[PDB]
């Protein structure tokens, strides 16, 4: 930790005497006798366990929509919308994702 | 062929339609806050809970 | 005069002048098309193995 | 005492993050391990995943890895998943020419100033690109013969 | 559980070292080659850490198919460190009988000098390294690798003769390649890359190397 002298108001850092160690400084003469227990106790912060991340678990998050694909015929789909500057004027397009067991992604 | 103001115009049945649909989502959005507050959303993915 | 590649493509065909995505030419649109463009009522058909 | 937490206990120090992804299809289901990392060779030589179905983003890794001619096709296979996020379309060849065009000569060479450099040998080119008379004086003190080509 | 793993990672490298020395064109039997984890621990043992499966014991004789008066040796250190004396002491111990070509299988990190002392003499002997971390899996078929194959001189000068090119229009390749260090080619020589497709079949390319 951080520990100062009341004589003159420096810092202290451990040193060899002659039969122990003592507190001692290079400002002032103040030599303070270590004792029976000193100890400073701390407590870093830990890891925690990572999360499997991907899935249809959080792809259920998300809403769906009816409309149907042109792969396996299955009317189950995920639709979404994005903005995109096209040549000519704005125009927004949509992101298709097939929910089964084929599992394409499509950008119309 | 032409258009006029009359084309874009908000339905009779289509004006509680909507009504509904916006009630029910203020109505299960303002339990999602109180839900964070006190304390749930199980979040399978990992990530904030905000 | 170093050369780069032993054949452009693989197969030396330009990307431009092709018939379906990557392909030279659709066969079974081609097939129907010759198919009603030269009617012969009188020619028979023929099996498979001839 | 401020290194003892910096000191690794195991794993690879280039390894930064690691999360597995669950692919499902009719019946079957899949693990897939994805890293953040660049070290492979550290990471493919191992007993958990693989070896051999192993795939990287880091085309002078997987240049200095597998080799240079499966760089050209990985090189290839990263673009395309770029112009199919887009919603365009390019054809295989267009790609493919210009995958060829830095692997025919030695390793993954840039478009870059120092690369052009290294793929032609034309001083009046360069002269538009570089700065004020470093090469023009240069090229008088050596005394290269400049083909018109 | 450590000792295991160290098994299994030796006979992994083991079996790719196999592999090499057959698809290189050497004489090598299949037995040995598709050897079991069973077969293989009643010709070695798996206990201790380093006693009975020492490397001293690690260390093979290749025979040449083509030649029959052509042998390669290959081994591994003991040390995991490589010196300057302990490769010494094996490269003599390797030229006193009939052996000019020696394989290295280094197990930890190397010393420059000893590259240095490796690369300046090659009049006949010629001592090539292998890393044992990267020598985990084989490298030849990992999933878009195509398929390679060192020709002959003979063909060479046909295909030189069907082109009409010279060798330095042929695209040379680094000799410091995995590929290329695997095969071991020398300077002055094409190799025939097989490249599939599943749309209208494979193409053929041709390659020099530097
Ligand atoms: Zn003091
Ligand atoms: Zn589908």
């Amino acid at each position: 930790m951080l520990l100062f002298c009341p004589g003159c108001g420096n810092g202290l850092i451990v040193e060899e005497g002659q039969r122990c160690h003592r507190f001692s400084c290079n400002t002032c003469p103040y030599v303070h006798n270590i004792t029976r227990k000193v100890t400073n106790r701390k407590y870093p912060k830990l890891k925690e366990v990572d999360d499997v991340l991907g899935g249809a678990a959080a792809w259920e998050n998300v809403d769906s929509t009816a409309e149907s694909c042109p792969k396996c015929e299955h009317p189950r789909a995920y639709f979404m919308q994005l903005q995109t500057r096209s040549a000519d004027e704005p125009m927004t397009t949509f992101y298709k994702c097939c929910n089964a067991q084929c599992g394409h992604r499509w950008r119309d | 062929f032409s258009i006029g103001i009359g084309d874009v115009t908000p339905g009779q049945g289509l004006l509680k339609a909507k009504y509904e649909l916006l009630n029910a989502g203020y109505k299960k959005c303002d339990e999602y806050i109180e839900a964070l507050n006190t304390g749930k959303l199980q979040q399978q993915p990992g990530c904030t809970a905000e | 005069g170093d050369i780069i590649q032993f054949i452009y493509g693989g197969d030396g065909l330009d990307p431009a002048a092709m018939e379906g995505k990557d392909e030279p030419l659709e066969f079974k649109r081609v097939l129907d098309n010759i198919k009603a463009v030269f009617p012969c009522p009188s020619e028979p058909a023929l099996s498979k193995n001839e | 005492k401020e290194d003892l937490p910096k000191v690794v206990v195991q794993g690879i120090p280039e390894v930064s993050r690691a999360v597995i992804h669950i692919d499902e299809q009719s019946g079957k289901e899949k693990y897939k391990l994805l890293v953040e990392g660049d070290n492979l060779r550290a990471v493919m030589a191992t007993h958990g995943v693989k070896g051999t179905r192993t795939t990287s983003n880091n085309t002078y890794e997987v240049e200095k890895t597998l080799g240079i001619e499966a760089a050209r096709t990985t090189i290839i296979n990263e673009i395309q998943y770029t112009m199919v996020n887009h919603g365009m379309s390019i054809d295989r060849r267009h790609v493919m020419l210009l995958s060829d065009l830095m692997t025919y000569k030695g390793e993954v060479l840039g478009i870059t100033r120092f690369g052009l450099a290294k793929m032609k040998e034309s001083v009046l080119m360069l002269a538009s690109f570089e700065k004020t008379a470093d090469h023009l004086f240069d090229a008088a003190y050596f005394g290269q013969k400049d083909s018109v080509c | 559980m450590d000792d295991e793993e160290e098994t299994y990672r030796l006979w992994k490298i083991r079996k790719t070292i196999m592999q090499l020395c057959h698809d290189r064109g050497y004489l090598v039997t299949q037995d040995e080659l598709d050897q079991t984890l069973e077969e293989f621990k009643a010709q070695s043992g798996d206990k201790p850490s380093e006693g009975r499966p020492r490397r001293t014991d690690l260390t093979v004789l290749v025979a040449h198919n083509d030649d029959p008066t052509d042998q390669m040796f290959v081994f591994f250190p003991e040390e995991p460190k490589v010196g300057i004396k302990t490769i010494k002491v094996y490269c003599q111990r390797m030229q006193e009988e009939n052996i000019t070509r020696a394989l290295i299988v280094v197990q930890q990190g190397m010393t420059p000098s000893a590259k240095q002392s490796l690369v300046d003499m090659a009049p006949k002997y010629i001592l090539e390294q292998f890393l044992q971390q990267e020598l985990l899996i084989n490298i030849t078929e990992h999933e878009l690798v195509p398929e390679h194959v060192v020709m002959t001189k003979e063909e060479v000068t046909e295909l030189l003769a069907r082109y009409k090119l010279r060798e330095n229009q042929l695209p040379r390749i680094q000799a410091g390649d995995p590929v290329a260090r695997y095969f071991g080619i020398k300077r002055g020589q094409v190799v025939k890359i097989i490249r599939p497709s599943e749309t209208a079949g494979r193409y053929i390319t041709y390659r020099l190397v530097q």
